[PDB]
């Protein structure tokens, strides 16, 4: 949090999550039902979205997200290009349904049964303690996420090499990958063209590179503190981290809007629809290149034009929050004006 | 009470009935009402077609209430 | 005003909705809600009433005034 | 479902009336872009455009955009008007700065009603938008 | 049963279940008297449904929901799988309106002649006092029914395997399944495909399985008092061991709402009624395959339906026992909100 | 500012952009945010354009701007005065708009992270505290701008002549400008017929001896301060420094509004449209000759009567400052009025 000189800070109910940012036990229950409503969301709405799919016509002209990221994954996906089988997006939107159950009891645990700060506790409790000044055990929180991020992108590449098997959009069938790119030449050249990259074994190669990165990047943080040189340049409040997770989040968003707009291979126009048309105006909104009647709209540009929204958002709070963290009251707005 | 001192008036029977007036002064004289009460609103008072009433009463200390 | 000024499409005209859901409540299929007695499939419908074949048969014929259409008027 | 109304697409007495809507403008077109405007909407036995305000979002644009601009700008001049009264019954003077308007004092608060929404919440929260009722002159019953 | 920091806390009419939580005989006399309304419902039903069962159209459209739970036991479906006798659910319902009467004396008796109290009683009746803070009590109450239930799965494995057996779907007939299901890795592999359980050969070897480990845990929790680690981290209150129930319960209600949906050979199609999408909107329903001419509901999915609702009504009445056992009043978010 | 011997003038805040006069980290910060806002322009309204753009129509009378100064700039036209690439102008409308958030990112900066002072500071940020009585510092300023001015003239100077060429409205081709003109006797006479120009020759060697003369002005005022001849002519106060530079952009948007109307070189009419007649009501407009139906104007036609209007206004805000440097009051016209 920030002070602003102040030892004891009120905040008002509509401020009533700035209370616990200090307290470590409950800082643990309201992320744990952030992450039990957002496995909800993909539980719920998965089977949501089996309800209103029709095996006539794509998925982008029936309004669905969900069932097209899992047949892209090569889940109940025909040899041409179509859907056969429901049943695997029943069990994955029924795995994400259990585990929010799951989470969502854990969050309740940690709400009522564990303490607010987690000082209190002995034993593993005493450990899983943070304060937002103490840069060690906060690089210890960041190696330990960057594991499972990195286990996360060594998944998707143990899903297409092995057991599994990613989608091709050229020859519109579920292709599993033999012999992906291993060069380290040519995925520095990808920053380029990466939102038109057109081949599965850029993607899977990618993702080993960057699954190892993580994992390369999550033993250094977890073995190495903070050298000095980051605390002095970036600053170490509870806002300043946030703020540098708003706009991290902000800049993942903008280039996920862009990949869905005009990529073609992680988004299968079989599956999403046709690549979308960057155009500009009050907003920029990328807008459908063959305009589906009635506002139904392609569904590619239900994710591209929500996730600018959001992402655009997301770094207005990234402003608001580095701002505070930097030490701007936003009464002294009001006193600029003042007679 | 004092000069200065606002109170709020709970006489039922006045305009100011829950309004808050300045005493003007207290006349400690044997009056019945001694407590000159000083408004900011003008009542109901004068000829009709008048633009402004009175804004000064005398009231007794058990129909005021310390409100400063 | 706008029928004044030669333009009667101009005219703010609202449908009056709730109150003909309740004309729809009571049987009378003319605005297309299925609710209630006039979907024949509800609970409210299939009762077994014995008011409900001449009622429906009074509310859906037009030629009286127990329910009448309404519109933006 | 609206049987007894019609899309004013397929509506046949709208669509020979459209053919002479009247030019409300100085544009010569002006009528044909509202007979492409209204015939989305749903039109009577006459093909005059019927609004809908129940709550549906295919109907949004009949009442709900239209209701959500007024309150916009009636809750700010209502804001304003109020921000501005308070401000000046502070004053030595309160009762001349109403027929005598402190004009730089109103363009100030009236840009700072953009934000009304926000402000009106934290005023009712603050307890400031909302006096209490044995603190307010009353009739005498 | 909860106490916030107060003794003699009196409960209003409306919550007057509460009171008699502390007593033990009046605890035996409410849950007796459920499992006599319990059997009254599994008897007059039964004869409700004989009177209004029609051999001439399907089981499962008519709307009967007893009826075909003992049709697929294996009892009067000798013949092509249609209903020839309704004898044998006549015996059954007639039983447990018998057990009904038996129940609900035991019932009466324990709110009326024996005291509310077993703390007062001698002989017998203080080795049934329980309370709501002795861990050993409760493991002999648990190890007790442990062995009920797992008697009762034993004796549905002997049923199908000695007495008749059960409605085989993929023949059409009874037919015997004397041959068990032994090796544990097959049951083991049915936590991923358990709904399309297509197998009753598999299926009563399981409930051999499910039998003989819960006389496993009932001769364990009979025997073993709860140890220092469960004490630790269950609290061992009175609305904390409904809450435990409640969640318990609801868990089975919401798999025994997804084996109703789309199984075919526990809940045959001659009986039910075709296998249900599992459908989702507002709320997760499990609409029909096929329409009703009535606007009705097919038997299979007024159980599966109402089966998910129940499940999910008390695993909200878990939520609110589990946090009222904890020590959450419901009046701390109203009291941040100032 | 000017604060008429009043030293502690307290600024309201509609007068609340004068309150950071005299402070010289919020001088950065409001300034540079500026850069940001212009960038962001340049940067949203190329692609604004782009998605507006087709290419059946002449890019004039679509109400195109910022299009057709890249065409001219000697980028992806098709075939003369066609216009098929429409990807190097998302690119420079790309580069400008990330630039405005790097720039809007070192706004945000110089107002929370760096003090409202420069002087409160040490090292390398201590120089760069100016204040608005010192020559040296404030010619230090000056020469390093006219550095970036002057690159940034010669860097049409490389575009022309190495780096793709410019649109020859002459020719109706993008070329290379192999020999420009490097005679100061053909410069010196264009001081008449300057915006009669048709000549890329002329114009890049005109770029030339412009881009090489505020370069060695920019070396002249970072090595040797102010004489004490400006100092006796000019006022070096706060204010005065604006009302030169609002005097000095308004004359170059006068300018710029001739350009646009009558020249056909950097202003080719396949891309702007058809030159203009410089009419006058009550006051100098520019009218096209052809009249664009629909009650619309030429994109050229929006460009010059618009920074005009600019010019004439940053003329009167120029008089605004100047007679405040000076010394008016400006409630003495109250004060007239009261006596009168
Ligand atoms: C409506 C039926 C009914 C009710 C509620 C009563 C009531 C009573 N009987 Mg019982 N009784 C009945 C039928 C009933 N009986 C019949 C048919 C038999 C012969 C089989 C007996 C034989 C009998 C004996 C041998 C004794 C009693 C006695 C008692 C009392 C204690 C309960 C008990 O242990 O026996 C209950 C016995 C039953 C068979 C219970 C049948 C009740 C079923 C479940 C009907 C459903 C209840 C109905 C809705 C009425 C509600 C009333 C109540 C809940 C307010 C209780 C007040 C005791 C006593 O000493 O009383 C003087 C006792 O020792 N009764
Ligand atoms: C990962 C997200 C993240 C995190 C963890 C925080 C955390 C917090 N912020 Mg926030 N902030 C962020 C993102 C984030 N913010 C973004 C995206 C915005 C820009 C809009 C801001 C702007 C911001 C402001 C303006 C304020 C904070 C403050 C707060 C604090 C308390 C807020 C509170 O009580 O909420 C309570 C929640 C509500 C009252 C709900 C409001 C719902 C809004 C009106 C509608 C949003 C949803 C809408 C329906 C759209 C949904 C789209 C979807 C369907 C696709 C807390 C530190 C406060 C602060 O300064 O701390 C003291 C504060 O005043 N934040
Ligand atoms: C992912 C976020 C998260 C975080 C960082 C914590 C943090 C904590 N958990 Mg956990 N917990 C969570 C989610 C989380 N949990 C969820 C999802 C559940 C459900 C499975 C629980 C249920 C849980 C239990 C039941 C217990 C904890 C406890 C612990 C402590 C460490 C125990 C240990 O080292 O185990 C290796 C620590 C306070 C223990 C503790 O000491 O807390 C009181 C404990 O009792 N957790
Ligand atoms: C900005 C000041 C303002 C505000 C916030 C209020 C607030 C209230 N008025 Mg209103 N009212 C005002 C001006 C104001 N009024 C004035 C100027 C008059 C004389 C015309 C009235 C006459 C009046 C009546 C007769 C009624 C209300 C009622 C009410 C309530 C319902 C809201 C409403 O729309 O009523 C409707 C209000 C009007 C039709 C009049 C509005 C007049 C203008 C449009 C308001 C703004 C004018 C002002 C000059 C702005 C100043 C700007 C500043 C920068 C200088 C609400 C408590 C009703 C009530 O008591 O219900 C609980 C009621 O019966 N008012
Ligand atoms: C196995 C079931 C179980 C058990 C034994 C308990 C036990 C207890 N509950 Mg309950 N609880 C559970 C499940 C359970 N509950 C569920 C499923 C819910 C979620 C709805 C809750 C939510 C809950 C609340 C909100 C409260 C309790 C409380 C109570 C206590 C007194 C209740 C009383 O007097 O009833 C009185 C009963 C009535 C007045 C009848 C109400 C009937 C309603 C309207 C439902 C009617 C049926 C409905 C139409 C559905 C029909 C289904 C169809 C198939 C037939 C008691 C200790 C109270 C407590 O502990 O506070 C001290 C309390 O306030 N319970
Ligand atoms: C299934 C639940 C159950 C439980 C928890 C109890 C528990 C008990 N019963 Mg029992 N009772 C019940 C239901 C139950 N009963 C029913 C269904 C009936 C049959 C109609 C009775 C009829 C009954 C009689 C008639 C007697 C007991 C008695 C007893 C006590 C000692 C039992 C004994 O001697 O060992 C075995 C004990 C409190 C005795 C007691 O203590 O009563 C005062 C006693 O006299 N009960
Ligand atoms: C109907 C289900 C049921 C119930 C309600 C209980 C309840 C209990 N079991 Mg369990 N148990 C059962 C069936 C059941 N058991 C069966 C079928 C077996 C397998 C043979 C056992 C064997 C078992 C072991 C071996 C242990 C428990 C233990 C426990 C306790 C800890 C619960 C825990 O941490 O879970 C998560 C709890 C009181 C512990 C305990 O306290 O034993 C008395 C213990 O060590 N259980
Ligand atoms: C490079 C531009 C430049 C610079 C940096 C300054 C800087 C300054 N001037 Mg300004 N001035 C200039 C140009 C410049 N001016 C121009 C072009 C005008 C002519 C109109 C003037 C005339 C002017 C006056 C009359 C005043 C100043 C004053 C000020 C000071 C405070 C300004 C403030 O807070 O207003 C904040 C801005 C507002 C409150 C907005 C005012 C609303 C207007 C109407 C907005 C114009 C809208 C217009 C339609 C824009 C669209 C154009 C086109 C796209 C259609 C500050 C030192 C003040 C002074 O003397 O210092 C104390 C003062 O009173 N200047
Ligand atoms: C953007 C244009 C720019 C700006 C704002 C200035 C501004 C200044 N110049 Mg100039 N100058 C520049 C470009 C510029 N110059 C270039 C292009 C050259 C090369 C020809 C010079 C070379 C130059 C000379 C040689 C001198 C000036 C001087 C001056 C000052 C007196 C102004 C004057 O002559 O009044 C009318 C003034 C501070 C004098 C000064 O103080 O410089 C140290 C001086 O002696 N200038
Ligand atoms: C949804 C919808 C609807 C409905 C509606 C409703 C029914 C509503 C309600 C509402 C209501 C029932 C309300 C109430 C209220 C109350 C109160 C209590 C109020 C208060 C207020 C206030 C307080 C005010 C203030 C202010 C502001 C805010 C601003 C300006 C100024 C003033 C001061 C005025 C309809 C059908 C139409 C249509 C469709 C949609």
């Amino acid at each position: 949090m920030q002070t602003y000189g102040n030892d004891t800070v009120q905040y008002e109910w509509w401020a009533g999550n700035a209370r616990f940012a200090d307290q470590s036990g409950l800082f643990i229950a309201a992320h744990v039902a952030q992450a039990a409503l957002t496995a909800f969301w993909a539980g719920a709405f998965t089977l949501f979205e089996i309800s209103r799919f029709d095996p006539t016509q794509a998925m982008g002209d029936q309004g669905l997200i969900l069932l097209p990221h899992l047949a892209t994954l090569g889940w109940g996906v025909g040899d041409g290009g179509q859907i056969v089988d429901t049943y695997p997006y029943f069990v994955i939107g029924s795995i994400h349904l259990i585990a929010s159950a799951v989470l969502g009891a854990g969050a309740l645990f940690h709400t009522l049964r564990a303490p607010a700060d987690l000082s209190t506790l002995k034993g593993q409790g005493k450990k899983f303690h943070f304060t937002w000044e103490n840069p060690q055990q906060l690089g210890i929180i960041l190696g330990h996420h960057l594991l499972f991020l990195g286990a996360g992108a060594l998944l998707l590449a143990g899903k297409a090499m092995y057991w599994g098997g990613l989608y091709d959009a050229t020859t519109q069938t579920v292709r599993l990958v033999s012999q992906p790119t291993l060069d380290p030449l040519v995925i520095y050249g990808y920053q380029t063209h990466f939102a038109s990259i057109s081949s599965l074994e850029d993607l899977v190669g990618g993702h080993i590179f960057v699954g190892f990165l993580l994992i390369g990047g999550g033993i250094w943080h977890i073995l190495v503190p903070p050298l000095g040189w980051a605390k002095k340049v970036l600053l170490f409040s509870g806002e300043a981290i946030l703020s540098y997770s708003l706009g991290g989040i902000a800049l993942a968003g903008f280039v996920a809007a862009y990949f869905c707009a005009v990529n073609t291979l992680a988004y299968p126009p079989e599956f999403y629809g046709p690549p979308l048309a960057i155009k500009l105006g009050i907003f920029p909104y990328f807008a459908d290149t063959v305009e589906l009647p009635m506002h139904a709209h392609t569904s590619r540009a239900w994710l591209a034009n929500a996730h600018f929204f959001l992402a655009f958002f997301f770094l207005q709070g990234h402003l608001w929050h580095a701002l505070r963290a930097l030490g701007f009251d936003f009464k002294r707005v009001e006193q600029a004006f003042d007679s | 009470l004092n000069r200065g001192d606002k109170v709020r008036i709970k006489r039922t029977e006045s305009y100011w009935y829950g309004d808050v007036g300045t005493v003007a002064s207290v006349e400690k004289s044997g009056i019945l009402y001694p407590v000159i009460v000083r408004f900011d609103r003008v009542n109901y008072n004068g000829f009709s077609g008048s633009a402004s009433g009175v804004n000064t009463n005398n009231f007794a200390e058990n129909e005021l209430e310390l409100v400063q | 005003v706008v029928v004044a000024f030669g333009t009667p499409e101009k005219q703010i005209l609202i449908e009056p909705v709730f109150a003909q859901w309740i004309q729809a409540t009571s049987g009378k299929a003319l605005y297309g809600f299925d609710v209630l007695l006039s979907n024949p499939d509800s609970i409210a419908s299939t009762t077994g009433a014995a008011w409900l074949p001449g009622w429906l048969d009074a509310i859906n014929s037009g030629t009286n005034s127990l329910f009448l259409t309404i519109g933006p008027g | 479902d609206f049987a007894n109304l019609t899309p004013c697409s397929e509506n046949p007495a709208y669509l020979a009336k459209s053919k002479n809507f009247l030019n409300t403008t100085n544009d010569p077109n002006s009528g044909k872009i509202r007979a492409e405007r209204y015939a989305s909407a749903l039109c009577g036995p006459e093909g005059y455009p019927h609004l809908i305000v129940d709550g549906r979002f295919t109907h949004a644009g009949d009442f709900l955009i239209p209701s959500i601009l007024f309150l916009y700008i009636a809750g700010w001049i209502g804001w304003v008007g109020r921000s501005y009264l308070i401000e000046i019954r502070e004053s030595k003077n309160p009762e001349m700065q109403e027929v005598v308007i402190n004009v730089p004092l109103a363009i100030k608060k009236m840009l700072g009603g953009f934000l009304w929404p926000l402000a009106a919440v934290g005023e009712y929260t603050s307890g400031k938008l909302v006096m209490k009722d044995s603190e307010i002159p009353t009739s005498p019953r």
